[PDB]
RNA sequence: GCUUGAGUCUCGUAGAGGGGGGUAGAAUUCCAGGUGUAGCGGUGAAAUGCGUAGAGAUCUGGAGGAAUACCGGUGGCGAAGGCGGCCCCCUGGACGAAGACUGACGCUCAGGUGCGAAAGCGUGGGGAGCAAACAGGAUUAGAUACCCUGGUAGUCCACGCCGUAAACGAUGUCGACUUGGAGGUUGUGCCCUUGAGGCGUGGCUUCCGGAGCUAACGCGUUAAGUCGACCGCCUGGGGAGUA
């Protein structure tokens, strides 16, 4: 049944009276989330999931914190699936309208990397051209082409990411997230419990998603 | 603190003049801070402690 | 309050006053009597040191 | 103080509904039962349960639906400060139809539909729907 | 019946009418059926602070079982007496014997 | 406030035995009875304004169980008051 | 009739809860004396004041009244007012742990009754410090003030009046119900007491915050949320809490 070997729970205090229902914990000072009611969320999770990931999967894999930025540019990044790994630019759902241009300015520029002019006007704009896109890159990578709008969302920790979930929200979008102990659930359509910031429970289910929508109707 | 006559103890909760020490100094608790004014208070009396540093 | 200081030194070393007496209790009584207004100074001593 | 128990049932369940709460209990009472009767066979509950001889106690299973509480909203009506009762032809009814009035007749407490077929009235106890 | 610490102080000059004093005293309780769990002539001892002119003075200590009375009269026969310069008797909760 | 000697007295002398303790008539009795000894402490003292508060409230406790009773069994009102020596 | 609502009973606990009496040290003022000598005191600066009859400074003895530093703390008690040295006596309430007793005896309450800071009044005391009034010295254009040097009622005690305060949490009392978090304080059960603790279980209290409520600020299990019982009060500003 379990598999997260060691992911348990986690989070003290600063719980969430509304995550008790997927608690079961009490060791020292910290809850153990309920394991037995966790998996049955992989269940319906990967499922609806992948069920529209066939119906073709539009994703974004939004999650952030330099500890697990880059463990999200992953798999995560590589298929059927866009993702963001740093600061959510507010309102880049709501208002995608203004940012589908703060795009335009990514690609018109790195087309133009080693094309258009570049090794050209100044040593001084150089680097100080690529730091124009260095900045857009993080926030802004995933974006690129959005070909098939933003259809469900998988997010890494449901509160952290106040922002992003509640456009979803008002956009009516799916938002499948794990959220733990600490953070407010409700927020989130398809809620996954347990850890939601440790270098496992992420790759896991983050690569364990990555492992759905990759592969739904060959 | 149980007694006023254990002046021993009790000469370790007041400064060099003779003041009280605080409880925030002495990290006592409250029920026995005052246990222990009180054993202090009786002593100064008797004579058994100064009021004062003036002596 | 005291400091019979002994030997080999000429420097005053009473930091003492700096820990009870002086502007403490005195600064304190020197004036206005106070007598519920204290109660309202104190109670902006905690709502201060409590952070 | 306990002087008004029947705006207490009333009332543990309006609030323990709106806490999302599964069940809730009180002292009971022949009186508390006939209505947590009314309720459950008009179907704003699940079902009572009264455990106890000495110390009674009326038990209430609340009920979801979609996502909200069954019992949208449940008032008192009649009370000890102030008694209502109404004839037959001038018995009350809720939204328009939907939710009900429990009324007690000299024939039991049953609804406004109950009693307004059965060609009487009473004391109307309180509002639900 | 109740119990009480006690412990007058005497002036060096009348030291010793203290045998006599708590002789009288003790013969005063027990003649009222009060017991007398504790009794310590501490004798002559300094004082942490000159009270009255006159450092040094002589402690007695005493733990009774008395009424409400005997105690009264007591208090007062320690104010008739002006060689005794202190004196206070105290608390009770049960009797109380050795500590010091 | 009374002593646990008397209040047992008491009990022992109007319940129908002692543990017999919270019988109308017991309190009443053991009430009048505080009463009674007070009225010698606010005879000395008379500003004890605040204790007086208590003796009240033992008056007007006292005066509502003696009303109980009465409506109960009005046989054994009278006695008690008769006993007890009041409502002239 | 019933026992859970309300009482009574038992042993304890904490407390500036009240009333009375006793007592302690520190300082101030004053009185007396040693030493000592021309200043002290006060302000923004001054002056008035005080000192050569020796001031202030210092030391010693004494008288008197008033308040209780340190503890002391969004600490504690009380219905509110409001209650802080120590000790005894008298006394009110609250809380906890066991079970035993009564058996709806309860909640509220117009009228009524009691209590009720400070000031103020009446007779007698009492008087150190403080200080309305008043006097003097200054500041100012003026200065019936703020500042200074003085200082009477009063502030203290008993007895009796007065009955008001932003007397406020500006939130009437009682009861039932409704996510949480970190403290403070006070009982009590259990755990190799083997840790200065470990886990529970009541009373009170502070901060923060969810629903919900609000005009908003904010309140939020100590409600300003959800309901009930009863009482008090509001109905534009001014006139007037006046006639
Ligand atoms: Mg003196
Ligand atoms: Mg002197
Ligand atoms: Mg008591
Ligand atoms: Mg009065
Ligand atoms: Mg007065
Ligand atoms: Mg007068
Ligand atoms: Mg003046
Ligand atoms: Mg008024
Ligand atoms: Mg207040
Ligand atoms: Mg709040
Ligand atoms: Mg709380
Ligand atoms: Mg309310
Ligand atoms: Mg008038």
């Amino acid at each position: 049944m379990l598999k997260a070997g060691v992911h348990f729970g986690h989070q003290t205090r600063y719980w969430n009276p509304k995550m008790k229902p997927f608690i079961f914990g009490a060791r020292n000072k910290v809850h153990i989330i309920n394991l037995e009611k966790t998996v049955p969320m992989f269940n319906e999770a990967l499922a609806e999931l992948n069920k529209i990931a066939s119906r073709k999967g539009k994703i974004l894999f939004v999650g952030t914190k330099r500890a697990a930025s880059e463990a999200v540019k992953d798999a995560a990044l590589s298929c059927d699936q866009f993702f963001v790994n740093h600061r959510w630019l507010g309102g880049m759902l709501t208002n995608w309208k203004t940012v589908r241009q703060s795009i335009k300015r990514l690609k018109d520029l790195e087309t133009q990397s080693q094309d258009g002019t570049f090794d050209k006007l100044t040593k001084k704009e150089a680097l100080m051209r690529t730091r124009e896109l260095e900045k857009l890159e993080n926030s802004l990578g995933g974006i690129k082409d959005m070909g098939g709008l933003p259809d469900a969302l998988f997010v890494i920790d449901a509160d952290h990411e106040h922002i992003a979930i509640k456009e979803a929200n008002n956009l009516g979008i799916p938002v499948f997230a794990i959220v733990d102990t600490n953070s407010d659930p409700d927020g989130v359509d398809f809620v996954i419990p347990g850890n939601d910031d440790a270098i496992r429970a992420v790759t896991l289910y983050l690569g364990a998603v990555a492992a759905t929508v990759r592969e739904g109707r060959s | 603190e149980i007694d006023y006559k254990d002046i021993a103890t009790l000469k370790n909760y007041i400064t060099e003049s003779g003041k009280i020490v605080p409880s925030r100094i002495t990290g006592t608790r409250a029920k026995y801070q005052r246990q222990l004014a009180r054993a202090i208070k009786r002593a100064r009396y008797l004579s058994l402690l100064p009021y004062t540093d003036r002596h | 309050i005291k400091v019979r200081e002994n030997e080999p030194f000429d420097v005053a070393l009473r930091r003492f006053k700096r820990s009870c007496e002086k502007a403490g209790v005195l600064a304190e009584v020197r004036r206005r009597e106070f007598y519920e207004k204290p109660t309202t100074e104190r109670k902006r001593a905690k709502a201060s040191a409590v952070k | 103080s306990m002087q008004d128990p029947i705006a207490d049932m009333l009332t543990r369940i309006r609030n323990g509904q709106a806490a999302n709460k599964a069940a809730v209990t009180m002292p009971s009472s022949k009186l508390k039962v006939a209505i947590a009767n009314v309720l459950k066979e008009e179907g704003f509950i699940e079902d009572f349960k009264v455990e106890g001889d000495t110390k009674p106690e009326l038990e209430l299973t609340l009920k979801y639906f979609q996502g909200k509480a069954v019992v949208e909203s449940i008032q008192r009506v009649s009370r000890p400060g102030l008694r209502i009762y109404k004839r037959k032809d001038e018995l009350p009814k809720v939204m328009a139809g939907l939710g009900i009035a429990v009324v007690s007749t000299s024939k039991g407490v049953m609804t406004d539909r109950a009693a307004r077929q059965a060609g009487l009235g009473g004391e109307i106890i309180c509002y639900v729907a | 019946m109740r119990h009480y610490e006690i412990v007058f102080m005497v002036h060096p000059d009348q030291s010793e009418q203290v045998p006599g004093m708590i002789e009288r005293y003790t013969a005063a309780i027990t003649g009222a059926e009060g017991k007398i769990h504790r009794l310590e002539d501490w004798g002559r001892r300094q004082l942490a602070y000159p009270i009255n002119k006159l450092h040094k003075a002589h402690y007695v200590l005493m733990n009774v079982e008395a009424p409400q009375e005997v105690i009264d009269e007591l208090e007062t026969t320690f104010r008739f007496n002006d060689a005794v310069i202190r004196s206070m008797v105290m608390r009770t909760k049960h009797a109380v014997t050795e500590a010091s | 406030s009374l002593s646990t000697e008397a209040t047992a007295k008491i009990v022992s002398e109007f319940g129908r035995d002692a543990n017999d303790t919270g019988s109308t008539e017991v309190q009443v009795a053991l009430l009048t009875a505080q009463i009674n000894h007070l009225q010698g402490h606010f005879a000395e003292h008379k500003k004890d304004h605040h204790s007086r508060r208590g003796l009240l409230r033992m008056v007007s406790q006292r005066r509502k169980l003696l009303d109980y009773l009465k409506r109960k069994d009005v046989a054994r009102y009278t006695q008690l008051i008769e006993r007890l020596g009041l409502r002239r």
